[PDB]
């Protein structure tokens, strides 16, 4: 203008949005046991 | 009849022990839907700000 003011206006864009937190439940394996080795008793079946 | 008892009592333990895993599991679901609902609500919220 004639004091140096602009007449088409500047541009004013969109910031960046808020995002969404991510997590995860990674997940992990132990087997199973191996079945020891059987030991035969002295007593009879009640007892032991 | 000691013998039946014996299972019986077992069973006794085994159902008691049921009932407090499966309330345990009931309480920890909600904590779980509780804080996924809370980072909802706070994402909307900083939208707000």
């Amino acid at each position: 203008t004639i004091d140096g003011q602009p007449l088409s206006l500047s541009l004013y864009a969109t910031p960046a949005d808020p995002s969404m937190l991510l997590s995860a439940a990674i997940t992990a394996s132990q087997g199973g046991g191996d079945l020891p080795h059987a030991v035969m008793p002295m007593y009879r079946f009640p007892v032991i | 009849l000691e013998n039946a008892k014996w299972g019986v009592s077992q069973l006794i333990q085994f159902g008691n022990t049921l009932l407090s895993i499966t309330e345990r599991q009931d309480a920890e679901a909600l904590a779980e839907i509780l804080q996924t609902q809370g980072s909802e609500l706070a994402l909307q919220s900083i939208k707000m700000q």
